[PDB]
């Protein structure tokens, strides 16, 4: 019921693919930033959305800034998200597995202004 | 910007018998902090525990506070405020409460006050007084020295003493009691080098 | 094969011996802080060193300072360690087993300046 | 251009004592580099391997920095800045990131730093200070001296000095050492020949 990921410095998660074993009640993400930037030069975050929704989460949170860890303040569309973190630093999150679908696109990505056409995934 | 002032050295007991105590820690190279009694000299390292114990005949009153100041030794320095060289003033060491220019810290002690002097510009470090633990003579203060005796433009090498005095809760002087003090990387051998010429 | 430790705002972990069992090939610290002091005056970690290390990783770890978690960058000394958490904050590390031997002499410890003679215990 | 100023030579181990250290490497005729304790003086090859060995009583914080700098070793020659003659400046043998008028290099760090002082006009190269490897005692750099000492139009067979400084992020001083040089086609008999008259 939970994952490891890694954004680096190449704008890179170290994965394209989450799938959620729905046994599970909660799902847990635990992200890590292996590179040696901080995250006014190269902040990562992990965000999850619907796919038609992930557009406009990215801009609408790339319009934010690095304050609001480039997220819309109170982003409905934003099922569950880590906090913005550089290098060095860690952050989880934990979210029901109640609030998903099987016949439902989801994309998990991160809205530092550019990563998220690299980094970005399935779920 | 020298004081215009220089703070009192003289030993003064009191009314409750203050005494500095010291451990006896000997002078193998593994020890961080040796106090030579021959010379009233604490030898520790940089920002190493350097115990100093509070030795009383009678229990001072409560609000009782304890306060640390360094000064140089010699009477040319004396004016001059002792504080941190340029480079430990900078540098990333903060624990969250003592001001960066400060030679003197308390560790482990969340009730640390630190006083810019606005008149005398010196540095201190005040605790509470506490009596001793059951089944203890003395009170343990654990300080902490942050720059060395070999920093350049700090201390600049040249010799420094604490000053411990016992105030009451408005600031009056209850006791007072000195030792010198050499900030360097093998305390043991220092105290062993030094007692060797005497 | 875990264990749930906290650091209160009184400088003290809730407890100061951990056992690992001879079975378990990975351990987990879960590190909670339910104290109400920010990590700047109160900011703890678990740290894992054997106790002849104990002092010179926290010395070294001191001097890096709190933007570094006060840990000394890449130190071969720590067999593991959370990061630094301050009121509020939970972080969980996994090492393995085979790191450790049974005639070995083991300390964790919080690396803040000051605070680590009153934060340690045997592993 | 001549130099305005003469950078200091005096040795200074800081807060941190910075200590040099050179491999024990004899002179038979396949050595690279070899350094004479006798003389204080380091004898290699244009363009070879020069360990120079950094040792520190306890470790400097991060972003600490070392900085090396080479002047000429007579006085009267002091304010010329050692750089290379005219055949090597422009010759082919750049990595990228030396200038071609400098001496000195250092090799297997992409964190090196060269500086032209728009001031004083010297030269220097200067990398992040790492701290020991596992299983080891202290650190070592790695540095090539691109002219020969008799190179024409450049230090032309006058001896010079490599002077090591230990420096904070900020650039205050932590630290200072410095070694003779001399670059020659057999660095080993050219050290017996120079200790020969002691
Ligand atoms: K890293
Ligand atoms: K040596
Ligand atoms: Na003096
Ligand atoms: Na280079
Ligand atoms: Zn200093
Ligand atoms: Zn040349």
């Amino acid at each position: 019921c939970s994952v490891d990921i890694q954004g680096n410095d190449q704008m890179q998660f170290n994965t394209n693919a989450i799938t959620v074993d729905k046994s599970c009640k909660q799902f847990t993400v635990n992200l890590s930033h292996p590179g040696n930037l901080p995250k006014n030069v190269m902040g990562h975050n992990w965000v999850l959305s619907t796919a038609a929704d992930m557009q406009g989460v990215v801009t609408d949170g790339m319009a934010s800034g690095l304050d609001k860890d480039y997220l819309k303040p109170d982003d409905s569309r934003v099922i569950a998200h880590t906090k913005l973190i550089g290098s060095g630093e860690k952050d989880s999150v934990t979210f029901d597995v109640s609030k998903l679908k099987e016949g439902e696109q989801y994309m998990f990505f991160c809205t530092f202004p550019g990563h998220s056409a690299l980094m970005k995934g399935t779920l | 910007p020298l004081s215009s002032s220089v703070p009192s050295q003289k030993t003064y007991q009191g009314s409750y018998g203050f005494r500095l105590g010291f451990l006896h820690s000997g002078t193998a190279k593994s020890v961080t902090c040796t106090y030579s009694p021959a010379l009233n000299k604490m030898f520790c390292q940089l920002a190493k525990t350097c115990p100093v114990q509070l030795w009383v005949d009678s229990t001072p009153p409560p609000g009782t506070r304890v306060r640390a100041m360094a000064i140089y030794k010699q009477s040319q320095h004396m004016t001059e405020v002792v504080r941190r060289c340029p480079h430990h003033e900078r540098c990333s060491d903060s624990d969250g409460l003592a001001p960066p220019q400060h030679l003197i810290r308390v560790e482990g002690n969340l009730r640390v006050e630190y006083l810019d002097d606005r008149n005398t510009f010196r540095h201190s470090v005040v605790v509470p007084y506490e009596p001793p633990e059951v089944g203890s003579d003395c009170t343990t203060i654990h300080y902490n020295y942050m720059c060395n005796s070999s920093c350049m433009g700090g201390m600049n090498r040249r010799p420094i003493l604490t000053i411990i005095t016992l105030e009451d809760s408005s600031g009056n002087l209850l006791g007072r009691n000195s030792f010198e003090v050499r900030v360097c990387a093998c305390p043991g051998r220092d105290r062993r080098t030094e007692e060797e010429n005497l």
